[PDB]
C-alpha cells in the first residue's frame, strides 16, 4: 500500500526503499525485486558516469578543442572510435578500461557475495570530498545520480541527433 | 609437405593450403590469454565456492528477494518441487 | 603465518634473520619490494605492445634509463618520493604495509581472509621480485 | 592425515558428483550451478576449437576454395616428432565440421573467428558468474520458452547471414514487401539446394523461427495444462534426468539421421570423413544418453519413489510380463538374424551365393516409395515420378539391409530389456527381495543363494553398456559401409556382400584397415601414422578392459598384499613406508566393473574412429 | 451480484438495471472480470481518442513531411507508420502501456503471464484506476459512481461510433460526415 | 610465417600447460589426500560436514522458515503429536484385545527405541 510517488497506481518495489534514489520509488516493470538493487545501482552509477564523461567529451570534440599530436586533428566526432581504433589510441584507453572494470568486477563479486561491504558504485575514490554530513553525503549522492541520468538522457539524445545529422553540431 | 594417406585425399585431391601469415598475429593471442586468466580466476572462485558447498546462513539469513518470495508462495520456475529441470513447460 | 602458504610449513629463515624486532622492518620491506616487483614486471611486459603517445621514441628495458631525458627520470622519481614521505602508514593498520590503500576492502574480513590477503599480495610479489630479477639481468647480460 | 586406503579413492570418485549425497551443495541451486560450470566449460571447448582454427587454419582459404582445400584443426607442435615428421606434417587437419559450420553461419575472415573465440570466453565468464552465485532467482532462467527463444535468436542470425540477406529488402523499415523480398532469407525449398549441397541458410532461418514460435505456444499450452489438473506428485532429480536424457538422446539420434540426410552445412557432403565422423560421434552421444535417461529412471525407482497405483506401479506390479516379453522378442530377433546371416555365410562359402535367405525390405521400401522418393526406384505402393523433386541423401535399400535392421531392432530391443529388467529388479526379485534397501550400486550379495554376481541395478547397466556400444557398433558399421559403398560407387559390393558376414569382414573391416595399417611402417610414416598409434593404443586399452571384467577382486587382492610385503621387506624403503598412508588395496567390485567397461569402451571409441578417419580419409 | 458489483450496469430509466450481459460471460468468468473491465475501459478511452483525431484533422492538421499529415483518415495509418510518426507514437504508447499496465497487472512485469500468472494487480475497485487526474472527481461516492458510469457509457458510445466512422469513411471517404 | 606464432607460444605453455600444470595438478591432489578436508562432504562424520549439519541446525532454530520443510524426523512433521497419540489411544482402546495390560506411550516407546551401537552417528558418541 506504500504506492510509489512516481507512478501513484503501482506498488512501491520495496527493495528500492533505503537506497539514495528510493524516495521517488520509479521502478515500474519493477527490477529490484528480480535483480539485486546493489547490482542495479552498481549499473546505474557506472552508466551514469560514463554518460557524464562522453557527453563533456562529444561538446568539447565537436567544438574542435582536439588534443595536441597529429592523428587527433581533423577528426570529427563521429568518424572518432574507428580512426583512433587504427591509430593505437582506442586499445590503450581499452586496456586502462580494462584494469578500471578488472577493479570493477571484483568489487562487484565480492559485494554481491558479502566479502567485502563497499556500497554500491563506491571505488574508493574521492572520500575527502564527501560532505562528511550524512544527509549531505546522501544530498551529494543524489546529485551524482541525478546528474548521471540526465547525462545519459543527454548523451543518447547528442549521439544520436549527430549521427542523424551529419553536418551540426553541439547545439544541434 | 605431406605424405597422403587414404584413398579419398588421393582421389579427391584436396590440398591442404597453408596461411601464408599466421591468423591471430601475437598480440590478439595475448588478448585472448589476458580474456582468459579472467575467466580462470572466475573458475577459481567458483571452485572455492562448490568446493565448501553454500555456507548455511546465506538463503537463511538473506532474505528471499520478493521475486523469490511470490514464486516460492505461489509454487513456480521448479519450486514447490524437488526438481532442476531447465526444460520446465 | 602472513608469509606461510603452502610449499613451506613454515618460516622460512636458513640465514636466521628475523628473529623478532626485525621482523617488522623486514616486513614492509618485503612487501614494498613485491609490489615495486609487481608493477615492474607489468612495466617490462606492456611497454613492448603499446607505448602511451608521447612516448613512442624511447627504448624500454633497462634502456630506458638511458633514454627518458634524465629530468623526466627525476620527475618520476619525485612523484615516488611525495608519495613515499607524503603517505605514511594510516593508523590502526596491521603494520607499515598497511597504507590505507584499499585497505576498506579489509573491513570485517574475518582472520582468514585479511591473511589470505596478505600471503596472496606477498607470495605474489615474491614471485614479481624474481621475475623482474630474471627480466632484468637477462636484459642486461643477454 | 590420509590414513584411508587406496579404495576411498574409487569409491568417492564414483560418486563425487552425486550431489544429493553431497550434503553441502545438496540444494537445486547448486544443481543450477554446476549446470552453469558445465555450460561455461563447453563455452572454452568451442572457444578452444574456434581459436586454433583461427590461429593455425585455413578458414581463409577455405571459404574460397571449399571443395579443394582440407580444413586445418591446430599447429602440431610434438618435440617427439623426427624433423622428417616435422617436414612431413603440415598442421593437425579437421575432423569435425566446424569449418563448414562457421562458412554456413557467415563467417569470411580470422577476424570474425577471434571475435568469436573473444565472446565465448567472455559468455564463459558470465556462465561462471552466474554459477557463483546459486538462487531461487536464478532458477526461473531456463525453460522451453527460453529455449524456443533462442532458437528464434538463431533465425535472425541466419538471417542476418543468409547468402540472399544482400538482396532483402528491410522489412521493419520498407514492409514486408514482395514474396520475393522475403524468400530472399526465408524459405522452404526442401532437401538438398544443389551446389553447396546442403540446406540452404534461409531454409535453416526459417525453420528456426517457425520452430521458436511453435515452441512458445507449446510451453504456453503445457503451462495451462498445468493450470487444471496441477499434480506434481512425483518430483526428483533423477525423474526429470531422466526425461530430459531420453529426449536429449532422441534427439541427438535424430540429429544424426536428419543432418546425414539433410546436411545443413554448406559443402559437407563432399567431406566423407567429417560426414561419416559426425554420423558416427552423434549416434554414439544419442545412444549414451538414451542409456542415461534409462539408469535415472532405475535411480528414481531406487531411491526416490514411493509406490502407488500410478503409471510406475502398473509397470512394476506387471514386471514379469515386460522383462518376458523383452526377452521373447530379443531371443526371436537374434535367432533369425543369427541364423539368415549363418545361412549366407554358408550358402556363399558353398560357392552357391544363390540359395541365400535374402527377404526382401518390402515395408521399408514400401514406406520409402510412397512417402519419400520422388521417382520409381523398386515400383512397390506408388511409381509415380515427382515433376519438381526435391533432393537430398536418402540411401536406396536392398536385401541386406532387412538383415542389419534386424540387427540394429536385436541390439536395441536386447539393451532396453537388460535396462528395464534392472530398474524394475531394483525394487527385488525372488534371488533379492530386498533390493529397495541396498542403493543403486553394490557389489554382490555373497556366493550364498547359490551366487549373487552382478545382481545389482547398477550392474544392470554396466551389463547394458555393452549392448549400447554393440548396437551402435551394429548400425554405424551399417552407415559407414553404406556410405563408403555409395562414394566409390560400389553399391553392389554392399547389396551383395552384407548379406553374409564374411562379408562384413572382408570388403568392410578387412578392406579398409588397408592404408591405416600402413600410417607407419619400414619404409617410413605418413599422415595416417597418428591414427595406427590410435588402433593399436584402443586395442591395449580394450584388452586392459578385458583384465579388469575377467578376473576379479580377490586375486588380486591377495596379489597386491604380497606387493605390500615385498615393500614393507624391501630396504631403504620400509624406514619411509609404512603401508598406513593411502593403504594400497584391490578395487573394489563395482570400482573394478566400472573401470574395465571403461576401458572397453574408450577402447571401443577410440578405434572406431581411428578406423573411420583411415577408411574416410 | 452482478458482474461483482462492478459500474456500467445502470440502466438510464429507473432502479431498473440493464446489466446487459446476454452471452453471461460476467457470471462465466468472475475472476477474469477486472480484465474485461480494464479492457472495456481501454477501448473506451482509446475509441473516445480515436474518434476525436477522425474528426479533427478535418478542420486543422499539423505541417508535416506532406504524405502523412495531408491524408485521409483511412489512407493516413500507411502513410503515417511510413513516414516514423506511428512508430513513435507506438513507442509512446507502448512504454505507457507496458509500465502502467503490464506492471498494475503482472505482479512480475519482467515474466510474461505464462510464467508468472498470478495477474493479482487487477482488483474490481482499482479497474480503470491510473491514479490520473483524481483530485478532479467529486468528493462523495455517488457521484463517483455516477462518473465512472459517463466514462463507461462514453466509451461504449465512442467504440461504436469509431468502428462506424471507421467503416463508412473506408466505404465513401468524405471527411466528418461519413454519409455517401 | 605460417609456423611462427604457435612455436614461440608453444615453447612457452605447452612445457608449462603439460608438465607444470599436471605435475602440480597431481601433487596438489596428493596433498589434499593428507589434507583434513580431504572428500569432507562424502566421508561420513567428518569434521566439516559435522559442523555445517550443526550449523545448519543453528540456522534452522534460530531462522525459522515461513514454508514447511521435509521434516528430518518423520514424526516432527505434525503439527501436534499429542493429539496424534491421544487418537492412537482412543482407536486402540477401541480395539484393544480384552482388559489388555499394553498402553500405546509404552508400545511407541518400544518401537521408537532402537539398539544399534553400530550406525554412525551413535559411534560418534552422539
Ligand atoms: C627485498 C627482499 C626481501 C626482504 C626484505 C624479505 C623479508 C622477509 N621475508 Mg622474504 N622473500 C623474498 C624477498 C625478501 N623477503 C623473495 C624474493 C622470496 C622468494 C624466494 C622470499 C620468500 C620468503 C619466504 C618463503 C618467507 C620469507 C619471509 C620473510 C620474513 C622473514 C625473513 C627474514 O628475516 O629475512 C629478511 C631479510 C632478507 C630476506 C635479506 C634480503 C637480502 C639478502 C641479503 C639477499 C641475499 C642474496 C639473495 C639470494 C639475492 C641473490 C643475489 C646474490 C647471488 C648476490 C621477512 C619479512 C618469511 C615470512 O614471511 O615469515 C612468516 C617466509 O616464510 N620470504
Ligand atoms: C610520464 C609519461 C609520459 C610522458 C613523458 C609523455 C610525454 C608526452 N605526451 Mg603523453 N601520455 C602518457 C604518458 C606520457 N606522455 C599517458 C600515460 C597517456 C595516456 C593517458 C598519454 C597521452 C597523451 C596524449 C593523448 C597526448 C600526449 C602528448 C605528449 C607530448 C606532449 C605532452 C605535453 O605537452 O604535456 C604537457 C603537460 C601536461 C609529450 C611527448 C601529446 C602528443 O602526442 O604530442 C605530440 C598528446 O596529444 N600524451
Ligand atoms: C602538472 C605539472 C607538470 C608540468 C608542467 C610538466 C612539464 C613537463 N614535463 Mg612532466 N610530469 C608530470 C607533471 C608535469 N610535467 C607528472 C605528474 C609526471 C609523472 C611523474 C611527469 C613525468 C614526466 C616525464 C617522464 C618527462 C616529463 C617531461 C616534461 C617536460 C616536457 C614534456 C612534457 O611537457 O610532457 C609532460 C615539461 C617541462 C619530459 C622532460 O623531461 O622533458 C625534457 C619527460 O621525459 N614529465
Ligand atoms: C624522495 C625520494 C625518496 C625518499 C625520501 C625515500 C625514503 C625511503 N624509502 Mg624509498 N624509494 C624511492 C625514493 C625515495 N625513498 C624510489 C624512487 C624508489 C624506487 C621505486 C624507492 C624504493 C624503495 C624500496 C624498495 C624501499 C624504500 C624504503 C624507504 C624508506 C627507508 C627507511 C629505512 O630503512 O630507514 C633507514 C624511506 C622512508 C624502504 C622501506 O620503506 O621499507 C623498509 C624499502 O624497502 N624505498
Ligand atoms: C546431463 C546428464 C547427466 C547427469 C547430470 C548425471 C548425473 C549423475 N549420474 Mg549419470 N549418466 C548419464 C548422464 C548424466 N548423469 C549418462 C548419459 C549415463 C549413461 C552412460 C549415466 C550413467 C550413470 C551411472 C551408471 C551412474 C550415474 C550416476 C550419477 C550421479 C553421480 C555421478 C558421479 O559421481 O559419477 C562419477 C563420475 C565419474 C567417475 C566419471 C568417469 C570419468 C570418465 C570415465 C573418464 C574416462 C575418459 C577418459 C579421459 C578417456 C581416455 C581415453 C584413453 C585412450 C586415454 C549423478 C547424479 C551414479 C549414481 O547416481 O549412482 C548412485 C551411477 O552409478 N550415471
Ligand atoms: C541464438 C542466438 C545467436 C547466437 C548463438 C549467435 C552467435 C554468433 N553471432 Mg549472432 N546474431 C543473432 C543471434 C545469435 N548469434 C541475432 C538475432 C542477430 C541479429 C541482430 C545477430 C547478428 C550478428 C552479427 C551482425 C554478427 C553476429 C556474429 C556472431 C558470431 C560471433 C559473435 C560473438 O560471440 O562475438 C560478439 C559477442 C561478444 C564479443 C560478447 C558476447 C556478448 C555477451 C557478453 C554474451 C551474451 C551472453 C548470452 C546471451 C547468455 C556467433 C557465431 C558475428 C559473426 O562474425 O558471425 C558470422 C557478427 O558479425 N551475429
Ligand atoms: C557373440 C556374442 C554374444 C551373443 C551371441 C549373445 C547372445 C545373447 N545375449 Mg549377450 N552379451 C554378450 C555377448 C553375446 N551375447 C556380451 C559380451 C555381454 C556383456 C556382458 C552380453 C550381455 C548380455 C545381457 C546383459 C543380456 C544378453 C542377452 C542375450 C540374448 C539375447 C536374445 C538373443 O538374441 O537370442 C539369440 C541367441 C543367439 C544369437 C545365440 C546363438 C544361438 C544360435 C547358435 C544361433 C541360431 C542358430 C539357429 C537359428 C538355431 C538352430 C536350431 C535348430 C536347427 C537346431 C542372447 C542369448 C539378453 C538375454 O539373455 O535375454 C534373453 C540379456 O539380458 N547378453
Ligand atoms: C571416451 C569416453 C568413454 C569412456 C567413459 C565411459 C564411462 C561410462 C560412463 C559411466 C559413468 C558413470 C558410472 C559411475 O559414476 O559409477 C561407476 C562407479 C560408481 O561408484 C561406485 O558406487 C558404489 C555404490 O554406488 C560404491 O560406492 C563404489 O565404491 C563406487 O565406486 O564409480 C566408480 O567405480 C569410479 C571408479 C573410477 C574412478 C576413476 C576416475 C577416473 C577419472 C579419470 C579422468
Ligand atoms: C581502493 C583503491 O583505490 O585502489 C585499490 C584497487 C585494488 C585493485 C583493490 C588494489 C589492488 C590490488 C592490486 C593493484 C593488485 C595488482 C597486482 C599485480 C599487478 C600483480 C602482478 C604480478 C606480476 C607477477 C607475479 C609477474 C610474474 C612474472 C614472471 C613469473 C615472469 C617470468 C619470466 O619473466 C622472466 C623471469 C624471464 C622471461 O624471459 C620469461 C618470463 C616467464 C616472462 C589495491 C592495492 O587495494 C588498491
Ligand atoms: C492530472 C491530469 O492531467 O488530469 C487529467 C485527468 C484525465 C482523467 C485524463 C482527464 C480527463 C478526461 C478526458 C481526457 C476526457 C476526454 C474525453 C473524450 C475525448 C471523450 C470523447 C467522446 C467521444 C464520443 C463519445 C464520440 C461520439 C461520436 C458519435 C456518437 C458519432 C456518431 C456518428 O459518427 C457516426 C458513428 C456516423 C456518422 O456518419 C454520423 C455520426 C452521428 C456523427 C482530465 C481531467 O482532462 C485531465
Ligand atoms: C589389475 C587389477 C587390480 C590392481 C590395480 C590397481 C590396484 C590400480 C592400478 C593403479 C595405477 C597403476 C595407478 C597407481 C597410482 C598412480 C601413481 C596414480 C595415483 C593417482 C592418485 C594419486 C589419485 C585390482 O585392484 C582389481 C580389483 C578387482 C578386479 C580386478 C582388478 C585388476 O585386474
Amino acid at each position: 500500500v506504500k504506492m510509489s510517488p512516481s507512478v501513484p497506481y503501482l506498488p512501491y518495489p520495496e527493495r528500492l526503499e533505503g537506497w539514495v534514489g528510493g524516495e521517488k520509488g520509479f521502478d515500474p516493470l519493477r527490477t529490484s525485486d528480480i535483480i539485486d538493487v546493489y547490482w542495479l545501482r552498481e549499473a546505474e552509477l557506472k552508466h551514469g558516469r560514463i554518460c557524464m564523461l562522453a557527453t563533456l567529451g562529444w561538446i568539447s570534440v565537436d567544438a574542435g578543442w582536439r588534443f595536441e599530436a597529429e592523428m587527433f586533428q581533423g577528426v570529427s566526432v563521429i568518424n572518432a572510435h574507428n580512426k583512433m581504433v587504427e591509430m593505437g589510441v582506442m586499445q590503450q584507453m581499452l586496456s586502462i578500461v580494462g584494469v578500471c572494470e578488472i577493479f570493477s568486477l571484483y568489487l562487484i563479486k565480492e559485494g554481491l557475495l558479502g566479502k567485502i561491504q563497499r556500497k554500491a558504485g563506491d571505488y574508493f575514490i574521492g572520500k575527502n570530498f564527501l560532505p562528511k554530513e550524512e544527509d549531505k553525503a546522501k544530498d551529494m549522492q543524489l546529485k551524482e545520480l541525478e546528474n548521471g541520468r540526465l547525462a545519459m538522457l543527454a548523451f543518447s539524445g547528442i549521439c544520436t541527433q549527430a549521427n542523424l545529422f551529419p553536418e551540426s553540431h553541439f547545439p544541434y | 609437405e605431406r605424405i597422403p594417406g587414404g584413398k579419398f585425399t588421393k582421389a579427391q585431391g584436396k590440398i591442404v593450403a597453408t596461411p601464408d601469415e599466421d591468423g591471430f598475429t601475437d598480440s590478439e593471442v595475448a588478448l585472448a590469454l589476458i580474456i582468459a586468466a579472467v575467466v580462470l580466476y572466475l573458475a577459481i572462485e567458483v571452485t572455492k565456492s562448490l568446493f565448501y558447498g553454500e555456507d548455511p546462513e546465506t538463503t537463511a539469513k538473506g532474505p528471499m528477494t520478493p521475486f523469490e518470495k511470490r514464486v516460492v508462495e505461489k509454487g513456480l520456475f521448479g519450486s514447490r518441487g524437488d526438481s532442476y529441470s531447465p526444460f520446465r513447460p | 603465518v602472513a608469509g606461510v602458504c603452502a610449499p613451506l610449513t613454515e618460516k622460512f629463515d636458513p640465514l636466521g634473520l628475523g628473529t623478532e624486532e626485525k621482523m617488522e622492518q623486514f616486513t614492509a620491506a618485503e612487501i614494498k619490494h613485491g609490489r615495486c616487483a609487481m608493477i615492474a614486471c607489468l612495466g617490462y611486459v606492456l611497454p613492448e605492445w603499446f607505448r602511451f603517445p608521447g612516448c613512442e621514441s624511447y627504448e624500454s628495458g633497462l634502456g630506458a634509463l638511458g633514454s627518458l631525458p634524465a629530468e623526466g627520470w627525476f620527475q618520476l622519481v619525485a612523484l615516488i618520493g611525495a608519495h613515499e614521505v607524503l603517505v605514511k602508514p594510516r593508523e590502526g593498520g596491521l603494520g607499515a604495509f598497511d597504507f590505507g590503500l584499499g585497505s576498506e576492502l579489509l573491513e570485517g574480513q574475518s582472520a582468514e581472509e585479511v591473511e589470505r590477503k596478505q600471503t596472496v599480495e606477498r607470495n605474489n610479489g615474491r614471485l614479481a621480485m624474481v621475475g623482474f630479477a630474471g627480466l632484468v639481468s637477462q636484459e642486461l647480460m643477454f | 592425515y590420509g590414513r584411508c586406503a587406496t579404495q576411498r579413492y574409487f569409491q568417492v570418485l564414483g560418486n563425487i558428483h552425486d550431489i544429493e549425497l553431497n550434503e553441502s551443495l545438496n540444494s537445486p541451486q547448486a544443481i543450477q550451478a554446476l549446470s552453469f560450470g558445465q555450460l561455461s566449460v563447453i563455452l572454452l571447448w568451442l572457444a578452444a576449437y574456434t581459436f586454433h582454427i583461427g590461429w593455425s587454419g585455413n578458414f581463409e582459404a577455405f571459404i574460397d576454395n571449399p571443395l579443394g582445400v582440407q580444413p586445418i584443426n591446430h599447429f602440431v607442435l610434438d618435440p617427439h616428432y623426427s624433423q622428417y615428421k616435422v617436414d612431413t606434417t603440415i598442421a593437425a587437419l579437421t575432423n569435425h565440421p566446424i569449418y563448414h559450420w562457421l562458412m554456413t553461419v557467415g563467417f569470411t575472415s580470422n577476424a570474425q573467428i577471434y571475435r568469436f573465440t573473444l565472446g565465448l570466453e567472455i559468455t564463459a565468464a558470465v556462465m561462471l558468474v552466474l554459477s557463483l552465485a546459486p538462487s531461487v532467482g536464478l532458477l526461473s532462467m531456463g525453460g522451453l520458452e527460453v529455449v524456443s527463444w533462442i532458437s528464434i535468436c538463431w533465425a535472425g542470425h541466419l538471417v542476418n547471414f543468409a547468402p540472399g540477406a544482400a538482396n532483402l529488402t528491410n522489412v521493419v523499415m520498407e514492409g514486408p514487401g514482395s514474396l520475393g523480398n522475403l524468400m530472399n532469407v526465408l524459405t522452404f525449398n526442401g532437401g538438398i539446394q544443389l551446389g553447396t549441397q546442403a540446406l540452404a541458410v534461409s531454409d535453416v532461418a526459417h525453420h528456426h523461427v517457425a520452430i521458436g514460435i511453435v515452441g512458445l505456444w507449446i510451453s504456453a499450452l503445457l503451462r495451462v495444462s498445468k493450470y487444471a489438473w496441477n499434480f506434481n506428485t512425483q518430483s526428483s532429480y533423477h525423474l526429470d534426468l531422466s526425461l530430459s536424457l531420453t529426449v536429449g538422446g532422441i534427439l541427438t539420434s535424430l540429429l544424426a539421421q536428419q543432418a546425414y540426410v539433410y546436411p545443413a552445412l554448406s559443402y559437407l557432403p563432399y567431406d566423407y570423413l567429417t560426414t561419416t565422423s559426425l554420423y558416427v560421434h552423434h549416434q554414439y552421444i544419442g545412444a549414451f544418453l538414451a542409456t542415461g535417461g534409462f539408469v535415472h529412471g532405475g535411480i528414481f525407482l531406487v531411491r526416490d519413489y514411493t509406490l502407488s497405483n500410478d503409471l510406475v506401479g502398473k509397470l512394476l506390479a506387471t514386471k514379469a510380463t515386460v522383462i518376458s516379453t523383452l526377452s521373447w522378442i530379443t531371443l526371436f530377433l537374434g535367432f533369425h538374424a543369427t541364423g539368415l546371416y549363418m545361412h549366407n555365410d554358408a550358402m556363399a562359402a558353398f560357392g552357391v551365393p544363390q540359395k541365400q535367405i535374402i527377404i526382401e525390405p518390402v515395408f521399408a521400401e514400401f514406406i520409402q516409395q510412397v512417402f519419400f522418393l520422388g521417382t520409381p526406384v523398386y515400383g512397390l505402393g506408388s511409381a509415380a515420378v515427382s515433376s519438381t523433386p526435391t533432393l537430398s541423401f536418402l540411401p536406396i535399400i536392398s536385401g541386406g539391409d532387412f538383415l542389419v535392421h534386424h540387427a540394429i531392432a536385436l541390439g536395441l530391443h536386447t539393451t532396453v530389456l537388460v535396462l528395464i529388467k534392472g530398474a524394475l529388479d531394483s525394487q527385488g526379485s525372488y534371488l533379492f527381495p530386498d533390493k529397495q534397501s541396498f542403493g543403486y550400486g553394490f557389489a554382490c550379495d555373497g556366493p550364498g543363494r547359490g551366487g549373487t554376481c552382478d545382481i545389482s541395478t547398477w550392474d544392470s547397466f554396466y551389463l547394458a553398456f555393452f549392448w549400447v556400444n554393440n548396437t551402435v557398433a551394429w548400425f554405424t558399421y551399417y552407415f559407414h559401409w553404406k556410405v563408403l559403398s555409395l562414394w566409390q560407387s560400389s553399391t553392389a559390393v554392399f547389396d551383395e556382400n552384407s548379406l553374409y558376414l564374411m562379408g562384413w569382414f572382408r570388403d568392410y573391416l578387412w578392406q579398409n584397415c588397408a592404408a591405416l595399417l600402413s600410417g607407419y611402417d619400414s619404409l617410413g610414416s605418413n599422415d595416417l601414422a597418428v591414427w595406427a598409434w590410435a588402433f593399436l593404443l584402443a586395442h591395449l586399452a580394450w584388452a586392459t578392459g578385458f583384465m579388469f571384467l575377467i578376473s576379479w577382486r580377490g586375486y588380486w587382492q591377495e596379489l597386491i598384499d604380497t606387493v605390500i610385503y615385498m615393500h614393507l621387506k624391501a630396504p631403504f624403503f620400509n624406514e619411509i613406508w609404512s603401508a598406513d598412508v593411502v593403504t594400497p588395496v584391490a578395487l573394489s567390485i563395482v570400482q573394478a566393473r566400472f573401470i574395465g567397461l571403461a576401458h572397453y569402451v574408450a577402447g571401443f571409441i577410440l578405434t572406431y574412429l581411428a578406423f573411420v578417419v583411415g577408411a574416410t580419409s | 451480484e452482478f458482474a461483482g458489483g462492478l459500474i456500467g450496469g445502470q440502466s438510464a430509466f429507473a432502479s431498473q438495471e440493464y446489466n446487459f450481459d446476454p452471452l453471461g460471460l460476467a457470471e462465466k468468468f468472475p475472476e477474469q472480470l477486472p480484465f474485461f473491465r480494464e479492457a472495456e475501459l481501454k477501448h473506451g478511452r482509446i475509441a473516445m481518442l480515436a474518434w476525436v483525431g477522425l474528426v479533427v484533422p478535418e478542420f486543422v492538421r499539423i505541417p508535416g513531411p506532406e504524405k502523412c499529415w495531408q491524408a485521409s483518415a483511412v489512407d493516413a495509418h500507411s502513410a503515417c507508420v511510413e513516414t516514423g510518426a506511428l512508430t513513435q507514437v507506438f513507442i509512446f504508447c507502448g512504454t505507457l502501456e507496458i509500465c502502467g499496465t503490464w506492471a498494475k497487472m503482472n505482479p512480475m512485469p519482467y515474466l510474461p503471464l505464462s510464467q508468472s500468472g498470478s495477474t493479482g494487480g487487477l482488483t474490481m475497485e482499482n479497474a480503470g484506476d491510473y491514479r490520473l487526474g483524481v483530485n478532479f472527481l467529486p468528493d462523495e461516492p455517488e457521484k463517483v459512481k455516477e462518473m465512472k458510469l459517463k466514462e463507461l457509457k462514453n466509451g461504449r458510445l465512442a467504440m461504436l461510433a469509431f468502428g462506424g466512422a471507421i467503416t463508412q469513411a473506408t466505404l465513401t471517404g468524405s471527411g466528418f460526415p461519413w454519409l455517401y | 610465417a605460417y609456423g611462427d606464432g604457435p612455436k614461440k607460444w608453444g615453447a612457452v605453455l605447452l612445457p608449462l600447460t603439460i608438465f607444470g600444470v599436471g605435475i602440480t595438478a597431481m601433487g596438489t591432489f596428493v596433498l589434499y589426500t593428507f589434507s583434513e578436508d580431504f572428500f569432507w562432504a562424502f566421508v561420513p562424520g567428518s569434521k566439516r560436514s559435522m559442523e555445517l549439519e550443526k550449523k545448519k541446525k543453528e540456522m534452522a532454530e534460530k531462522y525459522p522458515s515461513p514454508v514447511v520443510q521435509h521434516p528430518a524426523d518423520p514424526l516432527a512433521g505434525l503439527v501436534n503429536r499429542a493429539d496424534y497419540e491421544k487418537g492412537l489411544e482412543e482407536a486402540w482402546d477401541k480395539v484393544k484385545p480384552k482388559g489388555s495390560t499394553v498402553t500405546v506411550e509404552e508400545k511407541l516407546k518400544e518401537l521408537s527405541t532402537q539398539n544399534n551401537p553400530h550406525y554412525w552417528r551413535n559411534a560418534i558418541k552422539s
